């Protein structure tokens, strides 16, 4: 399962 | 054995054609599971092993509402990066970031992983304490002060640590048949004569998963590296992989030359030699 | 900044005339992401060809495999042709057997 609540650069 | 999971997000510009294109695809070891793509005529998580459709709509519900999210957060970071190069609105860019955890042959955490790239250069990259950020220039520096006020690293550490593996460990045992089983190379050397006075051997190995494989000419029990043509190893489409290594031997100087095979597939490394 | 694709034509499994197989050109180690690939019989575009999803290496370059069903034979012949922007023109690989 891909991590949640990315972050943007 | 030792298994690994890793997510790969690429996202493109393309100035007049558009919004920048996201998508996203999983792996476990060298086995991709899911997939998703922005350009899709509806875009939405797909399985893309067998293993993974048992899942619920609760699950594909989840990532595709990441996904749909990280479409319009990478939309925002090559906006944002575009400005840290001071680049103008004209030119293609590409954002691309790789994590995931590696599990050790006891199924506990050896690593985890964080990296991103923009246009091919390393960016900026979550050091192996899951705490500190490796920025490789002044407009990393940038994303570095923004994810250490945003506690980006522990999250990613929780992330790691926690869900990561507990899913990949779920993944690896619905997909056990597969997932944990190695198949061994299919081997044989071929001689393809070159002129009067020299001749190709090739060693091939076929059919094998997962990609790791060493394969090696020997000259007289000597290591012929730099004398060796290694192909990359590349996917037959049917889940295994093929190689080969080829040198170029004088006439009549075969049996001086033997071919090394290591798999973790096989039940003891390989000795061939051409058979005439 | 740009990196050339590296091109390799082979078949899934072992070539035998006339027993059906499949063509597969992969492409990899180039950057950026956009290429173009066609498999070519007797210097004609295949169609219906299908490729993998966008996935790179490590090193950041991109990957992709092309393939398609084909029934090798003595006369026919196969190639994969490919364009980049790091390519002044289309590059043509034949397929051969032995590689």
């Amino acid at each position: 399962i891909p991590l949640t609540e990315e972050a943007e650069l | 054995g030792s298994h690994s999971m890793r997510y790969f997000y690429t996202a493109m510009s393309r100035p007049g054609r558009g919004e920048p294109r996201f998508i996203a695809v999983g792996y476990v070891d060298d086995t991709q599971f899911d997939r998703f793509d922005s350009d899709a005529a509806s875009p939405r998580t797909e399985p893309r092993a067998p293993w993974i459709e048992q899942e619920g709509p609760e699950y594909w519900d989840r990532n595709t509402q990441i996904f749909k999210t990280n479409t319009q957060t990478y939309r925002e970071s090559l906006r944002n990066l575009r400005g840290y190069y001071n680049q103008s609105e004209a030119g293609s860019h590409i954002i691309q970031r790789m994590y995931g955890c590696d599990l050790g042959p006891d199924g506990r955490l050896l690593r985890g992983h964080d990296q991103s790239a923009y246009d091919g250069k390393d960016y900026i990259a979550l050091n192996e304490d899951l705490s500190s950020w490796t920025a490789a220039d002044t407009a990393a520096q940038i994303t570095q002060r923004k994810w250490e006020a945003a506690r980006v690293a522990e999250q990613l550490r929780a992330y790691l640590e926690g869900l990561c593996v507990e899913w990949l460990r779920r993944y690896l045992e619905n997909g056990k048949e597969t997932l944990q089983r190695a198949d061994p190379p299919k081997t044989h050397v071929t001689h393809h004569p070159v002129s009067d006075h020299e001749a190709t051997l090739r060693c091939w190995a076929l059919g094998f998963y997962p990609a790791e494989i060493t394969l090696t000419w020997q000259r007289d029990g000597e290591d012929q590296t730099q004398d060796t043509e290694l192909v990359e190893t590349r996917p037959a489409g049917d889940r295994t992989f093929q190689k080969w290594a080829a040198v170029v031997v004088p006439s009549g100087e075969e049996q001086r030359y033997t071919c090394h095979v290591q798999h973790e597939g096989l039940p003891k490394p390989l000795t061939l030699r051409w058979e005439p | 900044i740009q990196r050339t694709p590296k091109i390799q034509v082979y078949s899934r499994h072992p070539a035998e005339n006339g027993k059906s197989n499949f063509l597969n050109c992969y492409v990899s180690g180039f950057h950026p992401s956009d290429i173009e690939v066609d498999l070519l019989k007797n210097g004609e575009r295949i169609e219906k060809v299908e490729h993998s999803d966008l996935s790179f290496s490590k090193d950041w370059s991109f990957y992709l495999l092309y393939y398609t069903e084909f029934t090798p034979t003595e006369k026919d012949e196969y190639a994969c042709r490919v364009n980049h922007v790091t390519l002044s023109q289309p590059k043509i690989v034949k397929w051969d057997r032995d590689m």
